[PDB]
């Protein structure tokens, strides 16, 4: 299975973007949880958000991204994440990881997407 | 809530040697933890889930140890194919946490 | 200033039995009426004090130890009891005071693929002294030739994983257990009911 | 007017433990010496009255309850006991009076193909109060999504069948159990010994 | 000793409905009961043994329910091929009994 | 395997008949119980008798046929049922069914024979 990423392009600071996570070979069933993480070009991994793919998605957020970001499931094989008010420190590679247990939170990430690069520059 | 740290920042040990990486949590996380490996320009790969169990298809050299608040991961022998960055994940309580992942440890195999 | 029973009882994931969690409760009012919505099907059998009159009483210091065990092993959490969990994972002192609570958690800690994240110690040199924790993962030597880190024949890993089978009865289902230890010492009262 | 012990005891087929029978014994003389030929290997450990002096005594009203259980579960038929049979199938009051009898019936209730006609309740919302039979067959919801009559995962049929295995020990063999509930009330004596 | 009665004598519903048939015994018979089906000009065929278990090769539309003195059989969907007669047998105590079988219930599926 | 029955023919009132049930594909082992039942042309099933094919047959009879009927096993694959003094109400189809448990009585009838027609008329 694959979780190829899209919607990654250069954006001027103080604008909005909307990345998409698309599955292949499976659909977002209630068994597994989804998450979005990011990695700066020179730093370590940072967790951004998680959404459940069940009857009642338990959407979570990191403290540093309490309200800036918005993650939502839009179809059976597409989950999108939207950011607003981007700054020069938001440039990074974003990965759409899939969880292995829906305990309302990001558990072990068994499968990862290739990730796409988002850069913020004027 | 739980803030985690990983040490050392960088290591360098010969090909036949052993390397050890320590990861410590602020509050007791019991057995919930996972060690991931990321090679340059690659998505991270799960190595050690549940802090002791090896993942599928991982060589039988990465051994995990410790529980509660302090954990260690050890490679008893490197072979220049294990140069990457290793991360520890709490997967215990993420209601309001800035970052589940710990800091990155860059391992250099001085073959 | 309500006591943090919500955090302890309504935590999403509890600790493994061998590495049980420990929490301190102090300088707060303890309301026991909350322990019906958060913990369904509980069993409040307990020791050292009458459960009903807990409302009008003051406790010196309260410790909360939480973990997850099997359904059939819940009877091993009692003073003087002997068994696997009693000897190698969690020992209660004979002169124990405080109350134990256990409730079924099949709806929270059961996975279709299989729960392989909860572990328990199976081998050990000697029984645990009361209130002690052993997180060592040293390979267990069950024969005569030293293991030297090998896990081959007659050389076993001291920790096993709980294989919950909800197809069977409640005796093969994960039960969440929280043990409260009160006391009475020189310090004045700091935890009381409503 | 001898009491109808033979039909209760020498019955060819006993009830399943969950749907146990209930019989009233009244207006007759009850003899206990016969309960050696009709019931081999009987075990009359019992409560509330001395067995040796049952001959010279009068009982106001007697209830006989009969069923078939496993060999190792016979210890669950006793006041204050906790277990599968005691909680979900047959619960006895703590202040119980009357005597229980159990006898091995491998020769009578074991089939070469396999006995699949004796059933026992395995899932239940809450423990039975003393002397209450639950004949409901409603599907059990062990998860979060409603079953709606489907018997998939986290949706189990509450009743299971006894898989008797006589090749193993007597703990895997069908034992027939008959419980006599005595009493002493305002009514004059009507059931007396020889 | 034990006598049962079966009700109703006859039933009728469109193809989409569910039929329920009741069989009640004079005394408690516990779990010993059997529901048989007989089409005209054919020997009866076992449907429900032990009052809950489906027979071998029987479609999963016949649900048995109840125990003790009252038993019910329910067909959740009729398909014009279930128009037959249904019987209940006590199989509990047959020492001195006039008839183990109960009365006949004739089912008419007006498709 | 089958239990085709024989001996079904018209008998004058106040006479006797002896029907035979023959097994096909097997013989009467001791593990099974045999039974005879009858059905009126437009009424429900009526049970007649049972015989156990073991070392000690537990022959059982219904109340309505306490002394009129008599069932007996005669060979390894043949069990006969004889009635005397057939009346006008004894016309029916008789089935030779096989049990599945030897509890000294008719348990669940797993296998049925085609049954034979017996009519009583002048």
């Amino acid at each position: 299975q694959s979780l190829e990423e899209s919607g990654g392009d250069l954006v001027k600071p103080g604008a909005s973007l909307t990345l998409t996570c698309t599955a292949s070979g499976f659909s977002f069933s209630s068994g597994y949880d989804m998450c979005w993480v990011r990695q700066a070009p020179g730093k370590g991994l940072e967790w951004i958000a998680c959404i459940g793919t069940g009857s009642s998605g338990n959407i979570y957020y990191a403290s540093w991204a309490k309200g800036r970001f918005t993650i939502s499931k839009t179809s059976s094989t597409t989950v999108t994440l939207q950011m607003t008010s981007l700054t020069a420190a938001d440039t990074a590679t974003y990965f759409c990881a899939r969880d292995d247990a829906d305990y309302a939170g990001p558990d072990y990430f068994n499968l990862w997407g290739p990730g796409t690069l988002v850069t913020v520059s004027s | 809530d739980i803030v985690m740290t990983q040490t050392p920042a960088s290591v360098s040990e010969p090909v036949g040697g052993t390397v050890t990486i320590k990861c410590q949590a602020s509050e007791s996380i019991s057995n919930w933890l996972a060690w991931y490996q990321q090679k340059p320009g690659q998505p991270p790969k799960l190595l050690i889930y549940a802090a002791f169990t090896l993942a599928s298809g991982v060589p039988s050299r990465f051994k995990g140890s410790g529980s509660g608040t302090q954990f260690t991961l050890t490679i008893n022998g490197v072979e220049c194919a294990d140069a990457a960055t290793y991360y520890c994940q709490q997967t215990y309580s993420s209601r309001d946490v800035d970052n589940v992942f710990g800091g990155g440890t860059e391992v250099v195999v001085k073959g | 200033n309500l006591c943090p029973f919500d955090e302890v009882f309504n935590a999403t994931r509890f600790a493994s039995v061998y590495a049980w969690n420990r929490k301190r409760i102090s300088n707060c009012v303890a309301d026991y009426s909350v322990l019906y919505n958060l913990a369904p099907f509980f069993t409040f059998k307990c020791y050292g004090v009458s459960p009903t009159k807990l409302n009008d009483l003051c406790f010196t210091n309260v410790y909360a130890d939480s973990f997850v065990i099997r359904g059939d092993e819940v009877r091993q959490i009692a003073p003087g009891q002997t068994g696997n969990i009693a000897d190698y994972n969690y020992k209660l002192p004979d002169d124990f005071t405080g109350c134990v609570i256990a409730w079924n958690s099949n709806k929270l800690d059961s996975k279709v693929s299989g729960n392989y994240n909860y572990l328990y110690r199976l081998f050990r040199k000697s029984n645990l002294k009361p209130f002690e924790r052993d997180i060592s993962t040293e390979i267990y030597q069950a024969g005569n030739k030293p293991c030297n880190g090998v896990a081959g024949f007659n050389c076993y890993f001291p920790l096993r994983s709980y294989s919950f089978r909800p197809t069977y009865g409640v005796g093969h289902q994960p039960y969440r257990v929280v043990v409260l230890s009160f006391e009475l010492l020189h310090a004045p009262a700091t935890v009381c009911g409503p």
